[PDB]
């Protein structure tokens, strides 16, 4: 169980390939005892300059400390197979077991056949927002919330996934972390404005993003450039001002990066289609100034997902399968 | 979900070194030699002492399972503290473990790297990865020393005195299986009293209860006086036939 590293991938089945990651293909397999579906994300090692991948080791290093239902948890470490009597001959590969989830969220919207209701939304917000509390109440940063890192298996359950990126935050004093982190439409105004000593705020504003595109089934912010992705957010959210976030006189690029013209929030004419609830908690959660803007705790506890009971809801009618493309 | 890093005394005379017939003395100075030699390369790089001390538990771990007739103690040590570095976020180009390896060792000894020298390092690390189950988060008895030290009250500069002395300690237990047999919590607060002890201080007179003769129970639970002795026994060990000299 805790023995990593010595068990054989000749113990799965590879189904097929689903992807490529960040150091290397990830496959769908079977396991040949359980008959348990999982992802193995290959991780190669005779190639690459310094070895086994640094940001694998973070990888690993932090999914061991997390345990949570709504989290993509590491199941074990597995390895090719390791000849006669010469290591040295011996350049194989590792492999990091997950559990096999069916679906990512960006999938299910791109295709144009799926329809999430109130109740949908409900359940994927409360098990989203969950696990991302389990994560800063232990002070982890994921920083790379996106549609393509949530998944979501065919029974209705949720996970967070992809702490390649992830970090650990000092919340008893202030620290400088790595500015350009989140992939752009989904990275908050801070990010944006130069920001490095930075709060768990920046994962409630990409899980806020996702909040909204659950109800318009395409990205809110949607644009290639920094700039352009202020002046998306301003439009929207309203221009970065004092007057709604004292502190951001204070960073880098406030002064450099503008909006055309100081933009008015219209975040609840823009989403008047959206229920009063949740238009209540997307507006918390896209809150400019990230000392006024939610925590994951707070969204919990919001009217929006106070009394979702997750037992109780009914799973969603999801495509089955993809015809691998 | 993780493993078991601590071994009786009974166990660490059973270690794969002394099966294949490797005397206790033999197998204690390798070890001391190998983590200096972790200790000497790191320190010419400029890395942390965290990163130094976790190279240096994965090198007493690995040869729990591993023989020293086997694995030669340097390329081990330099592959330890290669992973350490990556790990702990103080990354070193293998190339410059090598090139800081070659300067303090000398011909024989560097012949253990054998033609390619960084070629060995890492074929290892995989073999380094799997013994070590993968663990790679490892805490360190400085960060208890320092915890704890901050919360005595009283003389500033005889408490630094025990800290100073109380860091080279902890030190000098790396060269030891220490790590293997108590947690850091433990170690840290032995160096704590065996500094004390040296110096002829009353630690209980710093605490919130000035008058209890077990001052360490406020910071670490049900641990007898004679571990502690044990401990420290281990560690003025190194000074006794090694012919070194201890601080201040
Ligand atoms: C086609 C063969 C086949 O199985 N093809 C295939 C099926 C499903 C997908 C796919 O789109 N998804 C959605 C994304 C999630 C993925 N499952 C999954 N589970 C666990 C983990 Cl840890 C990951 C994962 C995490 N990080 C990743 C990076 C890159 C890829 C995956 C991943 N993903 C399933 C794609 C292809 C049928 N033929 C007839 C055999």
């Amino acid at each position: 169980e805790s023995d990593w590293g010595k068990r054989c991938v000749d113990k799965f089945d590879i189904i097929g390939i689903i992807g490529e990651g960040t150091y290397g293909q990830v496959y769908k397999a079977k396991d040949k005892d359980t008959g348990e579906l999982v992802a193995l994300k290959k991780v190669r090692l005779d190639n690459e300059k310094e070895g086994f991948p640094i940001t694998a080791i973070r990888e690993i290093k932090i999914l061991r400390q997390l345990i949570h239902r709504s989290v993509v948890n590491m199941k074990e470490i597995v390895t090719d197979k390791q000849d006669a009597l010469d290591f040295k001959k011996d350049k194989g590969a590792f492999y990091l077991v997950f559990e096999y989830m069916d679906h990512d969220l960006m999938g299910l919207l791109e295709s144009g056949l799926v329809h999430f209701s109130e109740d949908h939304i409900k359940s994927f917000m409360k098990q989203l927002m969950e696990g991302l509390e389990y994560c800063h109440k232990k002070n982890f940063l994921h920083r790379d919330i996106k549609c393509s890192n949530i998944l979501l298996n065919n029974s209705g359950q949720i996970k967070l996934a992809d702490f390649g990126l992830a970090r650990l935050y000092n919340s008893e004093e202030s620290r400088p972390y790595t500015n350009k982190v989140i992939t752009l439409w989904y990275r908050p105004p801070e990010l944006l404005l130069g920001e490095e000593r930075y709060t768990p705020a920046i994962d409630v504003w990409s899980c806020g993003c996702i909040l909204g595109e659950l109800f318009t089934k395409k990205p809110i912010f949607q644009a290639n450039l920094e700039l352009a992705q202020l002046e998306l957010i301003s439009r929207l959210c309203g221009s970065p001002c004092p007057a709604v976030w004292p502190d951001v006189i204070k960073l880098p690029y406030f002064n450099t990066m503008k909006p055309k013209k100081q933009y008015r929030r219209r975040l609840r004419e823009e989403f008047s289609f959206i229920p009063s609830a949740a238009l209540d908690l997307l507006d918390h959660m896209l809150t400019l100034d990230p000392s006024k803007r939610c925590t994951a705790e707070q969204t919990l506890q919001s009217d929006f997902l106070k009394d979702v009971e997750l037992s109780k809801m009914a799973p969603p009618d999801l495509p089955h399968w993809q015809d691998c493309h | 979900t993780k493993p078991c890093w601590y071994w009786d005394k009974k166990d660490l005379a059973h270690t794969p070194s002394q099966l294949e017939g490797l005397d206790p003395a033999t197998e204690a100075r390798y070890r001391r030699e190998g983590a200096r030699f972790i200790f000497d390369v790191g320190t010419r790089l400029g890395l942390h002492y965290d990163t130094l001390a976790t190279g240096i538990i994965y090198f007493h771990r690995f040869y729990m399972f591993h023989s020293f007739k086997q694995f030669p103690r340097y390329v081990t040590g330099a592959c330890c503290l290669f992973l350490a570095g990556k790990v702990e976020e103080t990354p070193k180009k293998c190339k410059d473990i090598i090139k800081t390896a070659r300067s303090l060792l000398n011909d024989v000894q560097f012949g253990q790297f054998g033609d390619d020298p960084k070629e060995e390092v890492m074929v290892l690390e995989r073999i380094l990865l799997q013994t070590i189950k993968f663990d790679l988060q490892v805490e360190h008895p400085y960060q208890f020393l320092l915890k704890y030290a901050k919360q005595l009250k009283g003389d500033k500069n005889k408490i630094q005195k025990l800290v100073q002395m109380a860091w080279t300690f902890v030190n000098d237990s790396l060269c030891t299986t220490l790590s293997l047999q108590w947690e850091p919590e433990i170690i840290a607060v032995a160096v704590m009293y065996l500094a004390g002890r040296l110096c002829k201080f009353e630690i209980q007179e710093w605490t919130s209860k000035p008058m209890y003769r077990r001052w360490w129970e406020q910071f670490v639970q049900d641990v007898p006086v004679d571990v502690l002795e044990d401990i420290c026994h281990q560690i003025l060990d190194l000074y006794s036939q090694g012919k070194q000299q201890m601080p201040h």
